[PDB]
Parts: C-alpha cells; structure tokens; sequence
RNA sequence: UCAACUUCAG
C-alpha cells in the first residue's frame, strides 16, 4: 500500500546531455517525470523587450520573438529569483528580472552579424550562453538595433521559450516483452539501442505478469541548464506540487470537518 | 503628341528592362519580379489571354 | 483574440480553489475530487499511487475538456477506509518516491563525475 | 425600373421579404470537439459577448441580472443593455449610468449568451431540415465554432474551412419552440427515410471495430480510466470476462455497460460469411461477426457502420426508438468519450506499408494484366478479319467496345480481388473500409492494384487527336493502354499517358458536381 | 476514373 | 460560366503539353479557366510574305 | 365545441407542447402566479416544464377544425406527448 | 553529346536555347503540327529497337513532366494522387502564405500575407528550380504524424503542436494599407489631415483621437487597437464634419509605415501600413501538397504531443482517415522520403515520372538510417507515457498555411447598422 | 528569412549554426557530414538547416530607408 | 512633423499645408518616422 | 454611399 523504492543508474553525463536509467517505478512515475522535464523547469528567459530603434529588415516583434527564443544560463540563480507575479515591486525589478541591452549600428560596409553577444546583462550569472553565437539579425550599413530587455523567471508551460531541455529520450522495455506495442511483422523493425536481444530474435517472449520498470531517459540540455541540474529541479518541482496539492488537501478536509 | 501608352513591366520599353539584378536593387523593384503586368493607376493589372 | 492567456493554465484565478471535494451518492464511500489548474501530470501519478493501494477500490481520473483545465479524480475505497485517506496517503508516498529518487540522483551524479 | 427591384432573386418579394438579413446571427469557423455533447456547440467569447438574450426582471432574478448589470459589457458575463417599462434603453456599454443601474421588475436586462443557451446552427445549403439544428451553448477559448462529430453528418460539414451560421432565439417563447421542435436530440431519426440521421463516424467507428473484437482484453487501469468517461456509470466495476490467471475485461463487457437500459438488436458484420448462418455455428460464428445485444448486453459480434451507423435497425435506431431521444444523446456521447480514450491506448494510423502487397500479389496482378491485354488484342483482331458479328441491337462498333470494355472491368476486378486477398488483419486500409468509417475496396484495389479505365462521357477516352487519343499512340489503336486503361496501380505510379487519361476522367467527375448544383437547387426551389 | 459502370 | 453544358469544360486530348491538366478553378469556371504548361509558348506573329 | 362532440385527437400534439410551454413561461417571467411549488427553481422555461408535467397550466388550446369550427380542449384534459 | 556538354558549360560559352533551335536538333510544333506528328515519351525507352510499336517517330518529349503547369509543378510525386486532388493542390497553393516578393518592405499593398520562415521543400521536384520555389517558398517543412491521437484531428482537421507554434512553427505578419487623399471639390469645401477637435469638428466619435499626430496621421510603430483612428480628415461644412478613417473592426495591430507623397492631382495622399503578427490558431487553415487541407483542431503542447523513442514529437498530426478515400498516396511517398532526405542530408526528387525512384527502393534507403521500412514508429503516449500499440507513421512532409484564417472570418450581430431603402441589417 | 533559433520540434537550439554550415558546405562537407559535423543528429534538426532559405541576404540589397 | 525622404534618406521638417518635396532632391514620397513613444513587446 | 466587376471559400 506504499510507494515503491526507485534507483537510479547515470550512463552517461556530458555538458549537453544525461543518460540515465530509473528502475524499480511506476510508467506514470516516470512519464510524469519526463513531462516535468518538458514543462515544470523554471528558466530565465526574455519576456519584456522594448525597441528604441530598429531599421533593420526584421520588423520589431520578429526581433523580440528571436530575443526570446535565445537560451540564457539560469543555473544558479533561477532558483533565487522569484515570479513577477510573486514580488512585491512593480513591474520589473532586480529580485523578479534581469536587465539586457543590445545597441548596435552597422557602420561599415560589410555586413554586421548582430549575434547573443552583443546582448549584455546587468547581472553577470545570467548571459546568454556565450562563454558561435546565436544570431539575432544581420544589418546593412547604416540600419541600426538598439532595445532592452527583461528576462524574468517561468517554465515551459508558459512558452516553449522556457523549455530547460531539447529532447527527451524516454523508452521502456526495449524488447517488447509486455506487447505494449503489437508489431504486425515484428522482424522488419529495428533493433532499440538499449535491446538486449540476440540478433535472431526479434522480439522478447511475453511475459504475462510484467510490469512496465527500468525506464531509460537520455535528456538533452538547452545549455540554460546543466542537464544533471533540470532532472534534479524536475523532480524537486514535482515534489513541490504534490506537497501543494496535500497542504491544500488537508486544509479542504479540515474545512469539511 | 497624340496619347499615352501603359507599359508593361520589364517589356523592351520598361525602365527596368536590361537592368542587372544590383540595378533592380538600387531602383526597390525585385530581381526576381517577372514582369508581365501594368500600373494602371498605382495598380498591378494582367492582361488574361 | 479569443485566445486565452498562458497563465490561465495553471494560475488559479481569485476565489478559484484548487481542491473540491464531493462525494458521489451512486456508490457507499466514494468520493470525487476536482483539482483545478492541473494536467495529466499530477493526474496519473495519483491515480497510479492509488491503484497501488489493496483497499482502493477505484481509482480514475480525468480532463473533462483539453481546453479548459481541470482534473477529476474518482475515489472509491473499501468500508473501514475513507477515500480522503487514500488520496492523502498516495500523496505522501509519491513524496517519499521522489525524495529518495532525488537522493539516489544525487548520488548517481557524485559517482559519475569524481570518478 | 419598379419591376426590376421587385422580379427576381436580390428583389423585395424573394431577396428581402422571403428572405432577409437577420440579427443576432454569427458566423465561424467550426473545429471538431469529441468532449462535447451532441447538443452542446462550442461558442468564442467574443460572439457571446456581442449577442444578447433579454430577460425579464423578476424578483426571483433580480439579484442575478442586478450583478450582471453591474459588470456590464466590458466583464464577460455582464449585459450590453437595460430596456425600461416605457422601452428606454439604457446603456450599459457607455459611461456608468449609476442612477441608472437600478432593476425593477418588467426591466429586460439584456444579458451576454451564456452555457446553456439554445441556439439554431444552420449550413448552407439546408437541404433538409437536420441542417437547421437547436444546441445547447458551452463557451470554450479560441475562435471556432466546436460541434460534435457524430453531427457532422446531417450538416454534410467536414472541419475544412466550413463555416456555421447562430442564431440565437430573442424569446422566451420562441426559445421554448426551439428547444422542443428542433433540439438535436429530437432530430436523430430523419422521417425521410425513417433511419437515424446521426451515427458514429471517422475515429470512433474505427477504434469502436477494433475494440469489440474478441481479442481486445482490458487490465484493471484501463478499465477504470474507461469508466471515467461514461457518464451514465452506475459506479459498479462489472466482474471481468477473465478472473484467473489476472482479471482481464474484454471490450464487449465494458461496451455492455454503454448499451443504454435493455436494448435488443440483432444485426450482422460487414465481413460476415454467407455460408455460416446457413452452416453450423450459427450462434458461434467464428469470426465473431454477427452481432446479438441482449438485455442491453452485447453477448457478441463486431461493431461497424451497420450496428453503430446511420441505417435502419441499427443499435442506435432501436436506441432512439425504445428508450427515448435523450437517453440516445447520452448513449452517443459517451460511446464517443470512451472509445476515443481507448483509441488513445491502441492507436490509428495509415502509411505505406498498407499500400503495399505481397511480391506474389503483385506477380499475379501482373499476370492477369498481361493475360487480359493479350484477349484484348485478340479482340481486336477478330474484329479486323471481321469475324466479330454485331450484338442484337448493338452495332459492330458498340458491340467490339462492350467486349472491350467487359474484358478490361474483368481484369480489373480479379486484380484487385487479389489485393484484397492480400491485405493482413493489421492492414489499415482494410480497418477503414471494413468498420465503414472511411474508403471502399475500390480505393483499397485502385490503391494496390489497378486504377483501371479512364472513361469520359460513358466511353474509353476519345480520339481527341485525329484518329487517335495523344500523339505519342499510332492511328486507330483501340488497344487497353491507348484508349485509357490504367495497369499501374497509385502506389505504383501512372506513366505520362495514364497520367494525363486520369486527368480527363477527374474533370468529368468535376464538371459533374459543378454543373449538379445549380440543377437539383432549381429543382428544390420548385418543390418547395 | 475506375471504369464504365463504376464513376469516371 | 452559366452554361451547364459539360462539353465546354472537359480536359480535351489536344490540351497535352500545353496546358495543365491539373490546374483548374473549380466552381462556375470548372475547365473554363486554364493556364500553360511550363514549356508552352503562344505564337507572336509574323509576316506571311 | 363541447365536451361531446370532440373530434380532435385526444394527445397533444408536439406544436401544442412547445407553443403552451413557451407562453406559460413568458407568462411566468412577467410576474403571473405559479401554479406548482417550485423546488428552487428559478428558471420561467423550466417551472412552465414543471406545471406541465404536473398538468396545472391555466391555459385551453382552441384547434380550428378545417371546416372553420373550434375545439376547447384544456391542457389538463390533453394526453402530455412526452 | 556535343549539344548537351556545350550547354552544360552555358556561361561563357554563349550556347543557348536559341542555338539549340538552329542547330535543327528542338523544334516548336503547335497542336495542329501535333496532330501529324509521331512522338516518343523517352528516347530510351521508345526510340530504341524492341517489338516494334512503332518505327517511324518524327520527335520526343524533352520530359513528360513539363506537361504540368506553374502551380502543379510543386506537387511532388503527382502521379501517385487522385486526379481531383492535384486541382485541389494547384488551387490552395495559389493560397499559401510566403514571402510574396522580396520588396515586399518597399510595397504598400492591402492584404499582404508574409510567412516568418518560410523552408525549401525537402523533397522537391526539379521544375521548382525554374519556378524559382526555393528563392521565395511558401511553406515549412513540419514531422508530420499520420495517427489518430484525441479525436481533435477527425474528419479534415490538424492537431498542433503548440510548442513548436511557439518556436516560430507558421508565424505570419499580415500588413493592411489604409489610403486617403484629401481632397477639394468645391471651391469653398475642402478636406485637410488634421487631428480633429471636439468642438471645432462637429463630428466626432468615441475612437481615440490622441494618437494621431499633429498632421494627422498616426506616427509609425504606434499600437492601433480596432476602431482607432489612423488617419483624421476634415472637411469644411458650408462646422466640421468628421471623414477620418478607422481601423478595420479587430485588426489590432502596430503601424509600420506611413508614406505621405503627393498623386497626379497634386493634392496631398497618404498611404498608412498596418502589421499584425498572426500566429496559428485552432481555426486557422493547413494544407499538404497533396491536396489535402484542414482547420487546427486543437494545439497540444510538447508535453502532450506523442514522443518517439529518440524524443522527436510531431508538429503536425493529421487524420488516417483523410488518405483512404482520397487516394492521395503521393503524401505518404512524401514523408517516406522527406525522412530519408532528411536523415541523409540530400534533397529528395519527386519529378512525376522519374521511374528511378519507386517506394520500395526509398524505403531500402530508410532502412540504412535505423528506421522500419515504411516509416512507422513506435510512438509514445504523451499523457501517460504507454507505447501505442499500433506503430504511427511519422515524416516530414511539407505544409502550407493557407491564407485563410479564423480571426477573419468571425463574426457576429446584435443590433448593429441598418440599410436605407431596406431598413433590414447590412450585408458584410 | 533567417535561421530559426531552436528547432521546432525538440528546441536545440540550430540559430548558431547556419554560418558554420555554410562554411562546412564550402570547405568540401556534404550536406549530411555537415549536419553531423555541427552535431544535428534527429531529423527533425537536420530538417532545420537542410531546408532553410536565406532571404535576408536578399532583403540587405535594398537600401536602408533612414541612413 | 519630420518626414524622411524616400531616395536621399534625408530627415526635412514639412509643415502643414505645404507640398511634399524634399529639399536638395526633390523627391515627392516621404515617411513619417518612428514614434517617439515606446511599445513594450512580449517576446513570446 | 450606392451600383457594377472580378477574385476567392464550402
Ligand atoms: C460534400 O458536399 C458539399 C456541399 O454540397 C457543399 N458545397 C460546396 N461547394 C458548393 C457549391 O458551389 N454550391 C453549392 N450549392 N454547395 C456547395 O460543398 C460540397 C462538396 O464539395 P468538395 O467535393 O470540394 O468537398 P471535398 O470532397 O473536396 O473535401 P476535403 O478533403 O477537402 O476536406
Ligand atoms: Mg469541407
Ligand atoms: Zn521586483
Ligand atoms: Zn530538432
Ligand atoms: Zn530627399
């Protein structure tokens, strides 16, 4: 009647990316998991941009779009930052946001690349991952950018721009054993990464009594996030929401009472 | 002087006709235009066979 | 222009609870919980939790619309059991699940680097 | 002149007094909804905001109206108006009004649309009165009218760009003949034909095929989360078809519990053998076709267009017929719910690996062509030594063309038989034609096999050239591939020739449908 | 487009 | 447009290589509308002499 | 005409239906007396449904017979369709 | 040979067509000269001795696939979709929203429709080249997932990722020019752009009057919400009567260029250009190349949408039961190949008669990548992470966003202007 | 008009990498030994560079409006 | 206002009521320069 | 403003 034990197993672990392998849980466990991944990370992303002047070709809200879409590195911070909606002050300010600001002017006759690098932040933890660059517009001489911006803190549910990750990798049992997936001609299909199979068997005999366990997640990191630390945040926001969703359980059953 | 002819764009008698694609550039009409149509009052009108 | 604000999907609006508790008539100690502003995320893994439970007699949830958001949980437990303590019970074992999951990574990260 | 504004079509007596420009009507884009109920539509703020239903103020309302009145036209659920006994309309939209706002009883307080409104949707053309439907209202976001799909059949709409007509009733009174001459579950059974206008159709057809086979066997998750969705649940979990080795529900027994009441039916599946009713294993029927629902019980059989469907005796028919139009309503809706989740679990899809057949399918395809060009060939050539003799009212050219014509359709038919005869349980194509959500077994053969004989105007494509169909076929060819047959299959690939013959045969079917809209409507007007 | 006695 | 006659509109074997089969406005302008194919080309016009 | 002598079918018709319910909901919503004791229901269309349901509408249909003449027939002596 | 290596080096070479048509070796035959005329599809094919059709061919297609006009050139593989279906694409790709012309910045047309990244298809036929598709395209390349997932994408419609929407997936700028010229048409009445007066202009409205400029006309980069006033006219009454123009009910978009020049009267004309950024909604309008089009039905986001193993989750899913009756299997060979060009790095080919490209030889070709032969996938269910358990066919096929869209098209009535003569409400 | 930041369908972000396979493509590379140089490895970001058209070099012939 | 020229891209201040034509090119369209006011722009 | 035209949607 009580949760089972989870163990881990990290396979692989790079700056970019972490593979993993969680055993002894449940598919709605681990799915959960994964979705949190997606969605429920907090990042720090450009949410407020103002243009001062923009000749460039790309009218105002494409730049703003582009700005917005560019990852900056919230390791640290992001979790001392709060929500907007959360602090006190109004609008923006140090505590709820972040500062940048891009001035540039093609003066010369060649073409000037404006890239993330000419983004520059009030607050040195948060830049926009540059340590090429992602380019925000090319100008012509004599055509000129110049804006600010505020990045606040939020997770992907908001905007695909606060996605801490690219792409979750999750699979389990790599050698249909459960016939979760029915193949209709189970040799014509690639063998999985992590299959364990002999070359000769396509598929694992059924096994009756399995149980979907021993999940395989590799997840890929945006950069704005080291990937070992948004599978830690993932799981500490889910534990956040379930103690939450218990704290206003129990205040609703006192209520009854 | 007996009346005034629509041209049709980048026709032997166009303005734009012979002009490289930098010269297109310089005069804000796109190299990639076809041609083939008249401005007949400010708009773009095509003879339909 | 009829399109709803991001925040709206999980920002309860003023006066909005996030659990409603109701009972259901049709069966002896049952109950429905409606949990608003949630998706499939808390969703499956209460009712997983719940299924886990011998006494639990029932357990389901469900989106009663994909463009609205809101979360139906139904609870049916055996007699000398409230589906209330159910729900909290699975509440407190997906915690304990996942801190010992975030201890277990912790450690998994340690090994993999420094070594 | 004075006749003109008054003569015809745009004039006073049809365009402006037979027919007018009407008020509180709005327009959209309409996008499907499964959660839905057939009533229900789906409604955008925005049109509910400018549309407006007055109610009169009685002091069992008057707090309500008093509050929506406060809110106003800007907060959502607020009025746009207050009309007064002596029939001044106050404003709410401009300026506050304080003194104003006060309700008495006799105000009419014009209020925003809200849920549970009844509204008529209409598509032109309203070729029967099923096009002209009352539904109850639901606010959703976005900006599209959402409607059931299971209604999408007496509107003829296909969520493609179409776009519905609202109106919204202005009377307590006429709110009230709405609701019950036209509400949508009144309008199941059409008494032009006296079957149901309404069925399960696209998705749920499918996955409702797939799931009542006696294979499907459901672990006890899912079928709890199944008995989420069915609203009519009497909360009692029924004992699985399987208790030992692990419970296991099978999709009858969970289908059962969506079966309204007690319902009989005896219908039978498309793929059902002539020979088993006849043979032994009558009531066995090893197929599992058939189907027998007892006691609102489906004991067995397989679910498709003809159980589930719009036809006469279906399930849904005797639904409607035994225990009433609303209980039918609910029976829609929650077959809808639940077999659209399950299809969640079990998945549809198309690719090519269901246009493709057996290397021996494909080797006897090949033969019966080369085998049906040869007789072809041999046709001709006794019609050219002039042994051919004409067929008793038919002359020597009619009678070479049906000869032909019999040996190229003979041809066609067997290779795509062959197809058929190659297609797998698993084949998708197959899933479509036989559950009748979409496709036939032409488009399966056509598809596989042979897209067979372009014809134009009822014949093999003319010689439109002089003496012959396209330049590149030598003069008075009346050979299979001159004169339009089409030996490759789609998948396969039409060479140049096949290509520009199955243009020809699509702009027939065009110009046909263009031209048969304007006949029938004229037709109609004259009915009426 | 599938033969005399069927559609065009 | 308005003739219903279903002669007019049909794709005609002489339209190979020189207009599109495939392209049609569908409606009142079914087979009544056409456009050239790629290498078509429409004669100017010269002197018989 | 009077209680003899009624030819008209003895259920009322679906248009009788809606047109009674209808008029006694406006009826309701402009102050006039419920007949019924309404469950909290604050709805003119749904206590007009629950009148007739309860056969206490105050309100006589008059069908016109094609020949000119007319029947009374309360809506308490008609058979309720549904 | 020699023909064909001096125009392969056509550039400095001065080899042209034209020397072709003098050398004798092409000719131009017109369709009375096509009706005496022996042709050949393929000179390989028909010219070359074998049973002998026929013997005396006086001339050979250059390609059968030249007999497709401009917009039917983009459909790739044709000749493996219905008839009807190749007319349909033909017309919704007149419709399909790219970028138009590439001085687009310097024209003020109304109704212009300019897609933010447009992509070159990534199987394409070779008459695009001289269409000149990739140098302006109309369209994303987006996976594409042929499954029924919630019942959102049935009949005709398209389920969405809401995510990839987010990302930039079918983001539109939609620009609508306003002109007024003022003008004098008595010798004492004359109309002049001025910011206009509650009390020196008899007629006014509610509509904010405060963003117009002291000429008159608002400045550009100036948010306009629907009713706001662009311009403000005046025209002296024989005190004030109000001409000024108004934004289109619901337009809701910034200015982005105001142009005041002088027409051939002299008087004084100003043309004032209006952006809205349109992002796809769940009633704006989708369509293959294929002829095959359909509404969003909903938009799901990454989270929701069904993952593969490798985490890939579809941009676009569109109903099963759209192929089965329309036939239109040219989709399917699309995606077959737009993933084996996608995986190998090359452009695919789907000029229509190629007949060095069949279906099973792509999908040979798929299988050297890791992928099923025929593209299925086993795909994950987004809400509870369970393997659907029939395989789903995913690929990347080439969308286009259609022109029309649901913003446009909603409407609604409640007591609004009337008619004159009819006194009944208006029309439009 | 100009490279996207992020794919589309997973997010990597492949803004950064348009002028880097543009100079892979003129040392010798394929277009595919390009993607993987750069590290593309799912179609779905392969699809990003391999389709993408480049109109703002187009757009920078014109003239800028102020200078 | 100031109008920026269309083909000098020179600023020339026009007051009302006065032709349209740039000084020292004579150029007959101008534009009307951005606003000085600031529109705040949500990245998303 | 109203008439006319054309182009589209289903
Ligand atoms: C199915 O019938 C409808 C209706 O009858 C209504 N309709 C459409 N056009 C007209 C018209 O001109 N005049 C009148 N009176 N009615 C009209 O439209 C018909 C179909 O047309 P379609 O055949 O193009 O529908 P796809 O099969 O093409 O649907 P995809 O796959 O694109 O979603
Ligand atoms: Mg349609
Ligand atoms: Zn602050
Ligand atoms: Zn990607
Ligand atoms: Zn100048």
């Amino acid at each position: 009647p009580y949760a089972n034990q989870p163990t881990v197993r990290i396979t692989e672990l790079t700056d970019e990316n972490v593979k993993f392998i969680i055993e002894n849980t449940d598919l709605a466990v681990a799915n959960s998991i994964r979705r949190v991944f997606i969605a429920e990370v907090p990042i720090i992303a450009i949410d407020w941009v103002q243009i001062d002047a923009n000749s460039s070709v790309l009218h105002d809200e494409f730049i703003a779009h582009r700005l917005g879409l560019i990852p900056l590195t919230s390791d640290d911070i992001v979790d001392k930052l709060q929500y907007s909606r959360d602090c006190t002050c109004e609008e923006f300010c140090p505590e709820c946001s972040v500062e940048f600001t891009l001035d540039v002017r093609c003066n010369e006759d060649q073409t000037r690349h404006v890239t993330s690098r000419d983004l520059i932040s009030n607050s040195p933890r948060v830049i926009p991952v540059t340590s090429d660059d992602i380019l925000i517009v090319k100008l012509r001489k004599g055509q000129e950018l110049r804006l600010r911006a505020y990045a606040k803190k939020g997770f992907g549910k908001e905007h695909a721009k606060w996605n801490p990750t690219a792409g979750v990798a999750f699979e389990y049992d790599p050698d249909n054993a459960l016939r979760h997936t029915v193949y209709p001609k189970p040799e014509e299909w690639p063998k999985s990464e992590y299959s364990e199979l002999d070359e000769d068997e396509s598929q694992a005999p059924y096994d009756p009594n399995g149980k979907p366990e021993r999940f395989y997640y590799n997840v890929e990191s945006c950069g704005s996030l080291r990937p070992e630390t948004i599978v830690l945040s993932a799981l500490s926001g889910l534990k956040k929401k379930l103690s939450d969703l218990q704290t206003q359980l129990s205040h609703e059953i006192q209520s009854d009472v | 002087f007996i009346g005034k002819i629509p041209i049709m764009l980048r026709s032997t008698y166009c303005l734009l006709n012979g002009l490289t694609d930098r010269d297109l550039c310089e005069l804000n009409e796109c190299p990639l235009d076809p041609g083939g149509y008249f401005i007949i009052n400010g708009s773009e009108k095509v003879l339909i066979a | 222009m009829n399109a709803p604000p991001a925040f709206e999907s999980f920002l309860l609006f003023e006066g909005e609870k996030k659990i409603t508790i109701n009972k259901d008539t049709k069966v002896p100690n049952a109950c429905l919980f409606t949990i608003n502003k949630e998706d499939h995320t808390l969703g499956n893994i209460i009712k997983s939790q719940l299924l886990k439970d011998p006494q639990v007699l029932f357990a389901g949830y469900k989106v009663p619309h994909p463009l609205e958001h809101k979360i139906i949980i139904r609870v049916q437990t055996t007699p000398d059991y409230s589906p209330q303590e159910a729900f909290t019970n699975a509440i407190t074992d997906l915690i304990s699940e996942l801190s010992l999951l975030e201890e277990r990574f912790r450690v998994a990260i340690k090994d993999k680097q420094e070594g | 002149s004075l006749k003109q504004r008054l003569k015809g079509k745009e004039g006073r007596v049809r365009g402006n007094l037979m027919g007018k420009r009407v008020d509180f009507s709005a327009r959209t884009v309409i996008t499907p909804d499964p959660n839905l109920s057939i009533d229900q539509v789906g409604v955008p703020r925005s049109i509910a905001a400018n549309m407006t239903f007055a109610e009169i103020v009685t002091p069992f309302n008057i707090d309500r109206l008093q509050e929506l009145v406060r809110r106003g036209n800007s907060q959502y659920p607020g009025a746009k108006y207050i009309i007064r006994d002596n029939g001044d309309r106050i404003d709410l939209r401009f300026h506050p009004k304080p003194s104003d706002l006060h309700l008495q009883t006799g105000y009419k307080v014009e209020r925003h649309m809200c849920d549970g409104d009844i509204v008529i949707f209409n598509r032109q053309p309203t070729l029967h009165k099923m096009s002209m439907m009352g539904h109850r209202v639901r606010i959703l976001p976005w900006s599209t009218f959402r409607l059931n799909l299971s209604v999408t059949t007496p509107y003829n709409a296909d969520f493609d760009g179409d776009e519905m007509n609202l109106h919204l009733p202005q009377s307590l009174e006429t709110r009230a003949e709405i609701q019950e001459l036209a509400m949508v579950p009144r309008m199941i059974v059409t008494p032009q034909s006296n079957r149901p206008v309404m069925g399960i159709v696209q998705d749920t057809l499918t996955a409702v095929r797939k799931f009542t086979k006696r294979d499907v066997f459901l672990e006890r998750g899912e079928v709890m989360n199944l008995l989420m969705f069915l609203s009519t649940w009497d909360g009692k979990v029924p004992q699985p078809a399987i208790l030992k080795p692990r419970p296991l529900w099978t999709g009858k027994q969970i289908f059962s519990l969506i079966i309204p009441g007690h319902i009989n039916c005896i219908r039978t599946h498309s793929t059902h053998p002539d020979d088993e009713d006849s043979g032994p294993y009558k009531h066995i029927s090893p197929g599992d076709t058939k189907v027998v629902v007892e006691n609102g019980e489906l004991i067995m059989g397989i679910l498709c267009k003809k159980s589930l469907g719009t036809s006469a005796g279906s399930l849904v028919h005797i639904s409607y017929l035994e225990m009433g139009h609303d209980i039918t309503r609910l029976f829609y809706s929650n077959i809808q719910t639940v077999i659209n989740n399950w299809l969640l679990i079990e998945g549809h899809t198309i690719g090519i690996g269901d246009s493709i057949a057996d290397s021996k399918t494909y080797q006897d395809i090949q033969n019966t062509i080369k085998k049906a060009k040869q007789d072809v060939i041999e046709v001709i050539e006794k019609a050219h030594n002039n042994e051919l003799e004409p067929t008793p009212g038919n002359t020597l050219r009619q009678t070479f063309e049906n000869q032909v014509n019999r040996i190229l359709n003979d041809a066609r038919d067997k290779t795509g038989s062959s197809a058929q005869k190659s297609l797998s349980e698993y084949n998708n194509f197959k899933s479509m034609v036989v559950s009748g959500a979409k496709g036939s077994k032409i488009n399966i053969s056509q598809v596989i096999a042979v897209v067979g004989q372009q014809n134009v105007e009822g014949k093999r494509i003319p010689f439109g050239f002089k003496h012959r169909t396209l330049p590149h076929f030598i003069k008075d060819d009346y050979g299979p591939e001159s004169r339009g047959f089409v030996e490759n299959s789609y998948l396969a690939g039409l060479t140049p020739t096949e290509f520009f013959f199955h243009a020809m045969g699509g702009r027939e079917g065009l110009i046909d449908t263009a031209v048969k809209t304007a006949e029938t409507g004229y037709i109609q007007r004259r009915l009426i | 487009i599938w033969g005399i006695g069927c559609n065009p | 447009r308005d003739g219903k006659l279903a002669k007019p509109r049909q794709l005609h074997n002489t339209l190979w290589g020189m207009v599109c089969p495939a392209e049609t406005p569908e409606g009142h302008a079914v087979g009544l509308v056409k456009n050239l194919a790629l290498m078509a080309y429409i004669s100017v016009g010269s002197q018989p002499s | 005409q009077a209680n003899q002598k009624r030819i008209t079918t003895p259920y009322m018709t679906k248009y009788e239906r809606a047109r009674v319910l209808g008029t006694r909901a406006l009826q309701i919503a402009m102050c006039a007396p419920v007949m019924v004791e309404l469950e909290g229901e604050t709805d003119p269309l749904l206590i007009a449904m629950k009148e007739l349901k309860a056969r206490k509408i105050p309100i006589i249909i008059r069908r016109y017979l094609p020949d000119g003449s007319y029947e009374d027939w309360g809506v308490d002596e008609l058979i309720i369709s549904d | 040979k020699r023909h064909i290596d001096q125009l392969k080096e056509r550039e400095y070479n001065n080899y042209s067509w034209q020397d072709l048509v003098a050398s004798g070796v092409v000719e131009y035959i017109d369709t009375l000269e096509e009706e005496t005329v022996m042709l050949a599809m393929t000179p390989d094919d028909l010219q070359e001795k074998e049973v002998a059709y026929c013997s005396t061919y006086t001339h050979c297609e250059i390609h059968p696939s030249m007999i497709l006009g401009v917009c039917a050139s983009i459909i790739p593989f044709p000749d493996h979709n219905q008839s009807p279906r190749n007319t349909y694409q033909s017309a919704m790709g007149k419709q399909a929203m790219g970028v138009y012309i590439t001085n687009f910045h310097v024209r003020m047309d109304t109704l212009a429709h300019v897609l933010y990244y447009p992509q070159k298809p990534l199987v394409t036929t070779r008459s695009m080249e001289y269409l000149r598709f990739r140098e302006l395209p109309a369209g994303i390349n987006s996976i594409v997932a042929i499954a029924s997932y919630t019942g959102y994408n049935q009949e005709d419609s398209v389920i969405m990722n809401r995510s990839a929407v987010d990302r930039g997936f079918f983001r539109s700028v939609f620009y609508r020019s306003y002109k007024e010229q003022e003008s004098k048409k008595g010798f004492d009445q004359e109309e002049v752009f001025e910011k206009p007066t509650r009390e020196t202009c008899q007629g006014m409205r509610h509509a904010i009057y405060d963003k117009l400029d002291d000429d008159g006309l608002i400045a550009p980069g100036v948010r306009v919400s629907g009713d706001d006033v662009i311009i403000g006219k005046t025209v002296t009454l024989p005190t004030k009567r109000d001409c000024s123009t108004f934004l289109r009910t619901s337009e809701t978009g910034i200015v982005d260029q105001v142009m005041v020049t002088l027409n051939q009267e002299g008087y004084k004309f100003c043309k004032i250009r209006v952006r809205s950024v349109r992002i796809p909604q769940i009633g704006d309008k989708f369509a293959s190349r294929h002829g095959q089009k359909g509404t969003c039905g909903i938009q799901y986001r990454q989270e929701d949408m069904p993952f593969t193993c490798e985490g890939i989750t579809p941009d676009i899913i569109i109903n099963p039961h759209a192929i089965p009756s329309r036939m239109t299997i040219g989709h399917l060979i699309e995606c077959l190949q737009g993933k084996v060009s996608a995986n190998k790095g090359e452009i695919g080919d789907a000029t229509p008669f190629n007949d060095a490209v069949n279906v099973q030889k792509i999908s040979n070709l798929l299988s050297d990548y890791g992928y099923h032969l025929r593209g299925n996938e086993v795909l994950y269910n987004g809400f509870t992470g369970r393997k659907i358990t029939s395989q789903i066919f995913i690929g990347p096929t080439y969308y286009q966003r259609l022109k029309h869209m649901v913003d446009d098209k909603i409407h609604s009535r409640a007591r609004g202007p009337i008619q004159i003569l009819n006194r009944q409400p208006m029309e439009g | 008009m100009i490279i996207p930041v992020r794919c589309f369908t997973c997010g990597k972000i492949v803004g950064n990498k348009w002028e880097a396979y543009l100079g892979l493509l003129q040392a010798e590379y394929t277009e595919g030994d390009a993607l993987d140089a750069l590290g593309l490895k799912r179609y779905c970001c392969r699809r990003m560079l391999l389709a993408h058209v480049d109109l703002i070099e187009k757009l920078l012939n014109y003239a800028p409006l102020e200078k | 206002m100031i109008y920026i020229c269309g083909e000098c891209h020179t600023e020339n201040e026009i007051k009302s009521r006065d032709p349209i034509r740039c000084r020292e090119c004579g150029y007959r369209i101008m534009y009307k320069k951005r606003t000085k006011r600031l529109v705040v722009f949500d990245a998303r």
